[PDB]
């Protein structure tokens, strides 16, 4: 993951989704594309 | 290497002939046919600019093609910021 | 409303469709220039998550909310609801619209801890370690924002922070 | 930003004297909302009133078909063999194509443009040929037709063509 | 934890104040008394 | 269509689509046939042959799919609508070619 | 069918022979001394100068006061000039070069431009739209030492029609103008002198488009 | 797959840029080369013909054979060799409708235009747009009295731009 | 069978 304050999906592929309390960032296709709210 | 094949300059030949009309090399230069014999939607059409909105029937395919294209212009210079 | 069941018969699958008793509206809304369910029977601003009979008509029978074009409510409501489902789940109030469990799997027995108006999901808490100084002081959230203009008999609005 | 701290007398100075927005009695989504003002109709829309007018007009024969999500490449080319045997392939919206059949003697046409649909259509109605070249894919389906004025199904034609 | 720089309400960083329902209350009562007494010198 | 396309037709060996069209309880049933009969979903599975045959006699519309292994899968689209049909054929799938392999 | 809508046509606008903003000097060759009292509230209070669209459709609002030195002036140009088209755009300076000298001993060395709040700052045109210039306006706006927003002849119209709907609506009987021209409760013990024109919009160098 | 490309008609390579094209493919290069010089044997050499390959799985290839491009036509017709950098500023040629009736008339006979079956009204108004992208200038009626005057004054336009086109030379030489 | 201004 990758704490960011304004989260971005960087393809098609990203989805943002809610867990833990907190925003997140997933996407199979590319890995470094996942962030975590900060 | 490669080049297209050389091309008369001859004010009275390519007035009477085409030459890129021809393509086969046993064939021969196709004269011009009278004016007669042509159809009549020849000499009708637009040489000049396409026709603006404006000037365009609004129940006609021609007007509304125009119009959808230039909406696709626009949604381009939008995006082109994106 | 709609069934889906499929049987198995010599290797072969059939799967068909049948329709079920539909339950029916009352009729005779008090407000019928209404144009959601809510505001049809005046019942804006007076339900809260302990109204299961208003909560079960808008819910699934595994608690899932249902689609906003089915149920025919506004934008404004259905969040409200969507909020007071949740808070009835986590108060035990809806012991009938339990999550299906697969074949092979048996809970556990988990610490059973009463709660209410639980507005985020226990799992997903952190600790107040730091309460921190009076003016900045950090205050526990109790109940929903967006159950902030409902009708209140006392003259103390409802605290949603403690 | 309040950078600088203000006295309290000022300070509740600027609370009390805070916008207060009006509040209706009623809100106004849940009131009746006044009827959408009419439009003018799309000088294209009554474009293709009349360019569907003249399809059902000059030709006898038509037949509607389900656009299926065939390759660009092999619909292109059942055009043009279709265009060897006069067969055109229209298509038309169905939100102005339907309410051409609801005021006209093709009104039974109705429930057969649900989808994608097509319209095959020649001005000598020559169904043997026709089913031929649809039967080169088994996925292609023939809704229905209607020859000289007289609607027929798939079967129909089946039969006329023989 | 929890310090303020300086004096409380004194300096540059003082500590926050906040105004209460009442506080407000009180205040729009004071300012009713004097819009009436607005009115009774105009006469 | 999209979703489809990703698992592949693989074991399916026969798909027959069979509705009227005149009945006003076809649409689900049409609409499985436009997805099925799409580009990327055919060209997934050459053999894998689409077969769409109307009838006029006043019957319910079924979908009659038959895989190598054997088993037929049968979906009535009366009553269902096009996205379960996708979903109940397309979990059939995985099931039969994790029991091929 | 889709409706389809007829679009604006640009052809009428003429572009500038320079489209691009001018170079912006660090230092003004000449110092001069200033015709303004000495005694300068140059960041505080609503400006009173290029607050209206001069050619330009597309401007950024100052909505707070603060100095630009040459660090903001160099920000701008070179963010807006990239991501422009010169053809179809052109941007010209509604702000002077940086002229007020800030002496500080390191233990007269950079010039500033002060900004009032409800100041252009720089202001754009041409043959675009307001969502073509939204994009880099609020980049650049955000990199601003004051509150800037990115505003339009329509935008910044319309913004000042809703300032003007809310004071009339407004369920509150007390305003701060008719407390403070009035002295009610003996206010102007802890008020300013400024706050009677101000009419408590204005706090310092910041500016509440929230306050009636 | 299908892959489509202009070939000068009986001057094939099996170099670039079409040969690497198949060799990723895997067909044949020179497979490729002798069909199509054998096919396009009575064209004329050096005729840019717009060629549509067709990939079989095996590796097997039809090609497909189609019209010249429109502005080889179009270029003929006026007699212009190379067309004009800058269209619309300045005028390369001139074509007369007559020319354009002659050269939609088997211009009209590819693939493209044969599958659409459209009227030949609209391959003629599609070739006048054609020839404004060369610069070329569409009139009605032309005579020789004015054609050998308009050739004459574009020679000198050619002039001018080869001194313009060396001269970016030699500064580049000196850089 | 309900009054206006009845509230379940
Ligand atoms: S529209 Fe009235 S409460 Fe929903
Ligand atoms: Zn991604």
């Amino acid at each position: 993951f990758k704490n960011k304050t304004v989260l971005k999906k960087r393809c098609k592929d990203c989805y943002l989704v809610k867990r833990r309390g907190r925003w997140y960032v997933y996407c199979k296709t590319h890995p470094r594309h996942k962030q975590r709210q900060m | 290497a490669l080049k297209d094949p050389d091309v008369c300059t001859d004010p009275v030949q390519l007035t009477t002939y085409a030459m890129g009309v021809n393509i086969y090399k046993e064939g021969q230069d196709v004269p011009l046919k009278p004016d007669a014999e042509y159809p009549e939607w020849l000499f009708e059409m637009n040489l000049g600019p396409p026709k603006t909105l404006e000037e365009l029937d609004p129940e006609s395919r021609e007007y509304w093609r125009r119009l959808r294209k230039q909406n696709i212009w626009r949604h381009n210079r939008l995006s082109k910021n994106k | 409303f709609r069934e889906v069941v499929e049987t198995q018969e010599g290797k072969t699958t059939i799967i068909e469709g049948r329709i079920t008793a539909t339950p029916k509206e009352s009729p005779n809304p008090p407000n019928p220039s209404g144009q959601c369910p809510i505001c049809r029977w005046n019942l804006k601003h007076k339900y809260n998550y302990d109204d299961v009979l208003l909560l079960s008509q808008f819910i699934r029978p595994h608690g899932g909310m249902l689609p906003r074009k089915i149920t025919g409510l506004c934008q404004e409501e259905h969040r409200k609801i969507e909020e007071c489902v949740k808070m009835a789940h986590r108060a035990g109030l809806l012991p009938n619209h339990r999550p299906r469990l697969p074949e092979g799997v048996v809970p556990k027995s988990k610490p059973q801890l009463n709660r209410y108006l639980t507005r985020w999901a226990p799992g997903s808490v952190k600790p107040i370690y730091k309460k921190g100084p009076r003016w900045n002081r950090v205050r526990m959230p109790v109940g929903s924002p967006l159950l902030r203009d409902n009708v209140c008999y006392s003259r103390t609005p409802w605290k949603l922070y403690h | 930003r309040h950078r600088r701290v203000m006295h309290f007398q000022r300070q509740k100075l600027m609370a009390v004297t805070e916008y207060i927005p009006p509040k209706p009695a009623i809100h106004p989504s849940c009131l009746p909302s006044p009827p959408s003002p009419p439009q003018e109709e799309i000088g294209l829309i009554r474009l293709l009133r009349r360019e569907i007018a003249a399809v059902f007009q000059d030709n006898r024969m038509i037949a509607v078909c389900q656009n299926v999500a065939l390759s660009a490449e092999d619909k292109l080319l059942m055009r043009h063999q279709l265009r060897k045997h006069k067969i055109l392939m229209k298509v038309f919206p169905n939100q102005v194509l339907k309410p051409f059949l609801e005021d006209s003697k093709y009104q039974n046409l109705l429930p057969l443009f649900v989808g994608h649909n097509m319209l095959l259509v020649s001005e000598e109605p020559k169904v043997k040929e026709m089913v031929r070249i649809l039967r080169t894919v088994p996925f292609l389906p023939l809704l229905g037709g209607c020859i000289d004025d007289t609607i027929l199904s798939r079967q129909g034609f089946i039969n006329y063509s023989k | 934890r929890g310090r303020i720089p300086g004096r409380q309400w004194i300096g540059k960083h003082r500590r926050p104040r906040f105004v209460s329902l009442r506080a407000k209350q009180n205040m729009i009562r004071r300012l009713e008394i004097e819009a009436e007494n607005h009115y009774w010198l105009s006469m | 269509a999209a979703a489809l396309a990703r698992l592949g037709l693989r074991p399916v060996k026969q798909v027959r689509v069979q509705f009227c069209p005149f009945e006003k309880n076809v649409e689900s049933t049409r609409t499985f046939l436009q997805t099925v009969s799409s580009e990327k979903v055919r060209s997934t599975n050459l053999n894998c042959s689409v077969i769409a045959d109307v009838r006029h006699d006043g019957s319910e519309p079924c979908v009659d799919v038959l895989f190598g292994d054997g088993h037929r899968l049968i979906m009535r689209g009366a009553h269902l609508t096009a996205l379960e049909m996708l979903t109940a054929f397309a979990s059939h799938i995985r099931a039969r070619d994790a029991a091929g392999s | 069918v889709k409706t389809l809508l007829p679009v604006p046509s640009f052809e009428d606008v003429s572009i500038p022979e320079k489209p691009k903003l001018r170079f912006i000097e660090r230092a003004p060759l000449v110092p001069k001394v200033r015709r303004e009292p000495k005694n300068l509230s140059d960041i505080r209070g609503p400006s009173t100068e290029a607050t209206e669209f001069t050619e330009g459709n597309f401007a950024i609002l100052a909505l707070g006061g603060g100095y630009l030195h040459w660090g903001h002036f160099e920000m701008m140009r070179l963010t807006i000039n990239r991501s422009m088209d010169p053809k179809n755009m052109f941007a010209i300076w509604r702000v002077p070069a940086p002229f007020k000298p800030i002496t500080r001993k390191s233990v007269i060395d950079h010039y500033v431009t002060p900004v009032k709040a409800g100041r252009l700052v720089v202001e754009m045109g041409g043959r675009c739209e307001f969502e073509e210039v939204q994009g880099f306006l609020d980049q650049v706006a955000h990199k601003l030492p004051f509150a800037a927003k990115a505003v339009s002849r329509g935008t910044l119209e319309k913004m000042r029609k809703d300032q003007e709907e809310r004071e009339r609506n407004n369920q509150n009987p007390w305003t701060f103008e008719r407390i403070a021209t009035a002295n009610m409760l003996g206010i102007r013990k802890v008020l300013s002198p400024y706050d009677l024109t101000h009419k408590g919009k204005y706090w310092g160098k910041f500016y509440m488009p929230k306050r009636v | 797959g299908v892959i489509r490309a202009i070939v000068r008609a009986g001057l094939a390579m099996p170099g670039p840029p079409l040969g690497p094209v198949l060799g990723q493919r895997g067909v044949s290069i020179n497979q490729f080369c002798k069909e199509f010089n054998e096919r396009t044997k009575d064209i004329k050499e050096g005729i840019p013909l717009p060629t549509k390959i067709l990939v079989k799985p095996d590796r097997t290839f039809e090609i497909k054979i189609g019209q010249p491009t429109v502005s080889y036509f179009l270029k003929a017709a006026a007699g212009i060799e190379k067309g004009a950098r800058q269209t619309g500023k300045e005028v390369a040629g001139l074509v007369t409708l007559k020319h354009v009736y002659e050269i939609a008339r088997i211009k009209a006979q590819d693939e493209a235009f044969a599958l659409q079956d459209v009227p030949l009204s609209s391959v003629v108004r599609s070739i006048i747009g054609s020839a404004r992208s060369l610069g070329i200038r569409v009139v009605k009626d032309l005579s020789s009295e004015e054609l050998a005057a308009f050739q004459k004054e574009r020679a000198i336009f050619l002039a001018a731009q080869k001194e313009a086109d060396l001269a970016a030379q030699e500064e580049a030489a000196k850089k | 069978s309900y009054l206006p201004g009845y509230v379940p």
